[PDB]
RNA sequence: UGUAUGGCAAGUCUAACCGGAGUAUCCGGGGAGGCACAGGGAAACCGACAUGGCCGCAGGGCUUGCCCGAGGGCCGCCGU
RNA sequence: UAUGCCAGCUGGUGGAUUGCUCGGCUCAGGCGCUGAUGAAGGACGUGCCAAGCUGCGAUAAGCUGUGGGGAGCCGCACGGAGGCGAAGAACCACAGAUUUCCGAAUGAGAAUCUCUAACAAUUGCUUCGCGCAAUGAGGAACCCCGAGAACUGAAACAUCUCAGUAUCGGGAGGAACAGAAAACGCAACGUGAUGUCGUUAGUAACCGCGAGUGAACGCGAUACAGCCCAAACCGAAGCCCUCACGGGCAAUGUGGUGUCAGGGCUACCUCUCAUCAGCCGACCGUCUUCACGAAGUCUCUUGGAAUAGAGCGUGAUACAGGGUGACAACCCCGUACUGAAGACCAGUACGCUGUGCGGUAGUGCCAGAGUAGCGGGGGUUGGAUAUCCCUCGCGAAUAACGCAGGCAUCGACUGCGAAGGCUAAACACAACCUGAGACCGAUAGUGAACAAGUAGUGUGAACGAACGCUGCAAAGUACCCUCAGAAGGGAGGCGAAAUAGAGCAUGAAAUCAGUUGGCGAUCGAGCGACAGGGCAUACAAGGUCCCUUGACGAAUGA
């Protein structure tokens, strides 16, 4: 069982949205977060640049890291970003927390899951 | 945000910006991990004599006299763990590493998180402290560092409606168990932490349950005694500022 | 030492001259003011008032002071044996207060009056 | 509660028959005993293989792929900005305690680069030149011959 | 060598030790060195896919069977 | 119902349990040699009465001085008799006196005694006389030099491993050892005495190439320090003893010079602040010890006793810890603050005296031999051709020479001068002092909280226990009756309590006496589980249960 109270809440919130609203990703992300940390996503920028597209929120069920180049003007949602990841993302787009994405888009629409 | 400074009389005297660290998300689990480390690291190595119970030429007679094969010397059993006066099978060992490591980033984060927990009146009250106030931590001017009498710090605290916490810690508990026989007969509640900048308040230190510290080295323990976040604290104008880059 | 065993040990094994401090009693208000001291080593001439035992409230002259056992015999503070003979009931000086001093000793009176030292 | 903590009362503590956990026989010998007999399985075969050159006659090169350089050109603002020009020797970490700096050619080169290093692979050149770049071999690099 | 939790992340951690101090705790400093960031070959020596194709789970999209499809699967190709 | 079964009750027995800690265990800081000026250890003595322990030594639990200390005292150990102390005792610090016998044990011998002036024995100096000196033995481990197993591991076993371990011989110090390159060899335009710590690294290397074994250079730190001879050239210019006189040593060389920034010699420039010898001589810090040191012992209630409850009040640079009739910052010792002394740092650092650093040119004047090196045989090591060492044999050069750089030879290149010597600091241990603890808490923890290395066992080497707790205060039980009675018993006295009465807090189980309930001398044995009856039951902590009838009414079902 998780020990971080924040991660614990984030999951509770991801669920509350998946159930209340029509979002099916939030519950999908919640299920992956409840799983062991070793299975969580560690994604560098080179992968977001390859499979993401504009006007489609990138959802990472884990943490985003700073290796590689990101040129696309995309919105990335994650549990956490490395200091460099957040920096590189904001230069050409917008790094957002999962907690924010759930509020702005409780229906979890137009979103691409990346790992 | 902003913190209201108070003169030695208990009246407002302007206000400064509460540093960003006090906005650090409270992480009790990390704070608890840090305090467990600090506490474990000051524990002393111990263990029974490596030769206790082995100082005997005792020997087993073996089969033949209707007795168990237990080593004996002068008719009395010895050495073995099951024998009275025998060795301890698996006793405490001096060689044992009783310390705990903690990544600097993890510990530095616990300090900041603990610092932040100070700026939450509900947390502070949840932790157990007694006081009638809204703004917290209690910010005071640098002239506090020039106080000499403890009795004077009392008046200032009564003026700040924060002295009730000292009445809380003014009750020594006589612990249950043999710790008593080792000099640990008493214990008391942790009250107010006074963070200064130049030197720890000699004037406030004797106050019941009080702990004095300095901005450059105030740690997770004094910030959150026992690993419990949100301690009723009082910073100094300069301490409050110096604590921002920790 | 903060350790209890060592504390008790040093008190129970202190040499004779160090045992003097084990037979000290608090001074009355007038005496504290007169000599600038809170307490003093009870002497066999001093008058004392019992503040704590079953004899609390009683006044009397100190008949004896034992440094070895660190206790004192105060006049009339006694117990009746089975044969009827009244014998002294030793008292801890911390349960007693000095009301009058015996200043026949030039040295004692000197220490009491000097500001830099105590008695 | 841990596994160890639940053992009191089990008698055997998970060892099976109480005749099991005795000495080294239960292990088939001490340490690597029987590595060529009863416990030969999953052991590297017996034998000598090859030779080693003396430690002080061995050369250790500090290497970097073009991909690493190319991906940090903008971030490398503290270096030359020609029509970029970078002396690899100043980029590679642990370049001092190495005999020479070699640029390897893994990945892409999306910029025009002028790289200076002690050595280059065939791939490193082809990629750098084929992207409107050039490769300048150091004086130390004048070993190739 | 696994696993669970936590920190940081193309990096990560300091060791001895040094300064401070509330003096075995603790705050700051210390990256020596380790592991990771390329591999193959006894050695000499050489040196790689920031993605080219197909399938497709979860998820998303649409005008509700049709699209996009991370991960995964099958191939290509690349270094030695 | 006899003998008896089960449970309980009263009282025993026993000593668990709970509480308590004068002892342990472990960590940390400091400090660290003793002895022929007879140690350490042991024996025997020594007190008014004295068996044990402690102390002391025929001046015998002590004698003297100075300082502190203080009205008390005469050790552990609270008795009786007595004595000492204001002529300042006790007690504490420093210094001194005394200090039996054996003991390295030294005049000779001996189970602690004896026989007739003694450094015994071995040495150095020497007035050649024991005249002046040295050695010996001890110490908790640490340290240095030698000798050197086996069980064991390899699933057998021989090389290997255990291990240069255990153990043995010799020896020093407060630390030892090492140490100013015939070094290193990230090969360099580089580093620069030595230990040690971290790392390099389980890397290189070894190995029935099995199991296993296992560095270094370097790097980051700690602490830093560098010098003296032999000889060349001088040639008595010298040293030791003695107050002196005088004696001894010394041409087989004392003394000057000099030591790879080579030096000497010759000729020169300039200069010294290097080095070496010697004088003076700490601050600070640290460990320990000491002085001083704030504030309630106020009310009521309970109690045998307030440190408790409630009420009122105070200090705090002091709310560490202890004591005190129950939980105490303010009753007593202490604690914070400030100050003092001793010890260690250290005869060190700084300062001073003296000396004189250095450079150019010329000069084949000097520069450590069974050595460097080779071979035979062994040990040792990671050392492999390339570790270190022993043994037998052989055996060089002379700086224009020589050694090293992990196979040999020759050449080049780079480094460096062996076969003479000294050297502070940083590091090990824990006897000794002090401090500390998520350690144990009397079958634990030391073998040892107690008479503990005690009692006791063994010819001896050696082996080796168990035993902690009256009470606030001894108030430790007067008087009387009984009795063979200082026993025991009865009655009685003390105390909150004697079921606190002496191995005396608490007082479990096994178990014993008496006794209550149930069963019981015609009856069958895993001792019970589940049902249901008899009999038994003070309160409390459980309050339900029975019968008529009625409602509901599954499967089943007349
Ligand atoms: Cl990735
Ligand atoms: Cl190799
Ligand atoms: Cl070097
Ligand atoms: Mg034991
Ligand atoms: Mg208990
Ligand atoms: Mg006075
Ligand atoms: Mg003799
Ligand atoms: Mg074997
Ligand atoms: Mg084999
Ligand atoms: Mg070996
Ligand atoms: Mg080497
Ligand atoms: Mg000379
Ligand atoms: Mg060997
Ligand atoms: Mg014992
Ligand atoms: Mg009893
Ligand atoms: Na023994
Ligand atoms: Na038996
Ligand atoms: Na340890
Ligand atoms: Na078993
Ligand atoms: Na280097
Ligand atoms: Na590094
Ligand atoms: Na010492
Ligand atoms: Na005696
Ligand atoms: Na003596
Ligand atoms: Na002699
Ligand atoms: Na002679
Ligand atoms: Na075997
Ligand atoms: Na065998
Ligand atoms: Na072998
Ligand atoms: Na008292
Ligand atoms: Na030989
Ligand atoms: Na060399
Ligand atoms: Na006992
Ligand atoms: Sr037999
Ligand atoms: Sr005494
Ligand atoms: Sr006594
Ligand atoms: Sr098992
Ligand atoms: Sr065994
Ligand atoms: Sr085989
Ligand atoms: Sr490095
Ligand atoms: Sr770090
Ligand atoms: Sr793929
Ligand atoms: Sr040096
Ligand atoms: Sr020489
Ligand atoms: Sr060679
Ligand atoms: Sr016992
Ligand atoms: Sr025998
Ligand atoms: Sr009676
Ligand atoms: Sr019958
Ligand atoms: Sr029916």
């Amino acid at each position: 069982s998780k020990t971080n109270p924040r991660l614990s809440s984030l999951i509770a919130d991801l669920k509350s949205a998946a159930r209340s609203s029509g979002g099916a990703v939030w519950g999908d992300v919640a299920e992956r977060l409840e799983k062991p940390r070793r299975t969580h996503a560690e994604v560098n920028l080179g992968r977001i640049e390859r499979y993401a597209q504009e006007d489609e929120t990138v959802v990472v069920p884990g943490k985003v890291l700073g290796s590689g180049v990101l040129q696309k003007d995309v919105t990335v949602a994650a549990v956490d970003f490395s200091g460099t990841a957040e920096t590189k993302i904001d230069q050409v787009g917008e790094a957002v927390s999962l907690e924010q994405a759930i509020e702005n888009n409780p229906e979890g629409s137009h979103v691409r899951v990346i790992r | 945000m902003q913190a209201t400074i108070y003169d030695l009389d208990g009246n407002t005297d302007g206000e400064v910006d509460l540093p960003d660290v006090f906005e650090t998300p409270v992480r009790s689990d990390l704070i608890g991990k840090a305090v467990r480390a600090a506490q474990a690291n000051r524990k002393q190595d111990y263990g029974s004599d490596e030769y206790a119970g082995l100082r005997t030429p005792a020997e087993s007679f073996g089969s033949g006299r209707g007795q168990a094969h237990v080593p004996k010397q002068d008719g009395r059993a010895r050495r073995v763990p099951q024998a009275v006066k025998g060795r301890s099978a698996h006793p405490p060992k001096t060689e044992k590493d009783r310390s705990l490591d903690l990544n600097d980033k993890e510990r530095q984060l616990a300090v900041r998180s603990a610092l932040a927990a100070t700026a939450d009146a509900d947390l502070v009250a949840d932790r157990g402290h007694e006081f009638d106030r809204d703004e917290v931590p209690v910010v005071v001017s640098d002239d506090f560092e020039d106080l000499v009498k403890t009795q004077e710090v009392v008046s200032l605290l009564e003026a700040l409606d924060v002295h009730a916490d000292i009445d809380r810690a003014d009750e020594t508990k006589i612990k249950a168990g043999q710790g008593s026989a080792r000099g640990r007969k008493y214990r008391r509640p942790a009250s107010i932490l006074f963070v200064t900048s130049d030197e720890p308040s000699t004037a406030a230190r004797n106050l019941a349950g009080a702990d004095v510290a300095t901005a450059s080295e105030v740690n997770t323990e004094d910030l959150a005694p026992g690993g419990a976040p949100g301690r009723l604290t009082v910073f100094t104008e300069s301490a409050l500022a110096e604590v921002a880059e920790r | 030492s903060k350790q209890p065993d060592k504390q008790r040990k040093s008190q129970r094994r202190a040499p004779l001259h160090e045992r003097h401090k084990q037979v000290r009693a608090t001074l009355s208000a007038d005496l504290r003011e007169e000599y600038g001291q809170r307490n003093v080593r009870v002497n066999a001439g001093d008058t004392v008032e019992v503040l704590r035992g079953d004899f609390a409230g009683e006044e009397g002259e100190v008949i004896n002071v034992d440094l070895d056992k660190a206790v004192i015999h105060v006049e009339d503070v006694t117990l009746e044996k089975t044969d009827g003979e009244e014998v002294p009931r030793p008292l801890d000086t911390s349960n007693v207060r000095v009301t009058d001093l015996d200043l026949e000793d030039e040295k004692r009176e000197a220490r009491l009056e000097s500001e830099d030292d105590s008695a | 509660t841990s596994k160890k903590k639940r053992q009191r009362g089990s008698r055997t503590h998970g060892g099976g028959s109480h005749k099991n956990r005795r000495g080294a026989g239960h292990r088939g010998g001490r340490g690597d005993a029987g590595r060529d007999k009863h416990e030969f399985h999953n052991h590297e075969p017996l034998g000598k293989s090859g030779f080693k050159r003396p430690q002080k006659v061995q050369e250790e090169a500090a290497t970097i792929d073009v991909r690493e350089i190319d991906e940090n050109v903008t971030l490398l603002a503290a270096d030359d900005v020609a029509e970029f020009r970078v002396d690899v020797r100043d980029v590679v970490e642990e370049a001092d305690d190495a005999d020479y700096v070699k640029v390897l050619g893994a990945g892409q080169v999306r910029h025009e680069l002028t790289l200076i290093a002690d050595d280059f692979s065939e791939g490193a050149r082809e990629k750098v030149e084929g992207a409107g770049g050039s490769v300048e071999l150091t004086d130390l690099g004048e070993e190739r011959q």
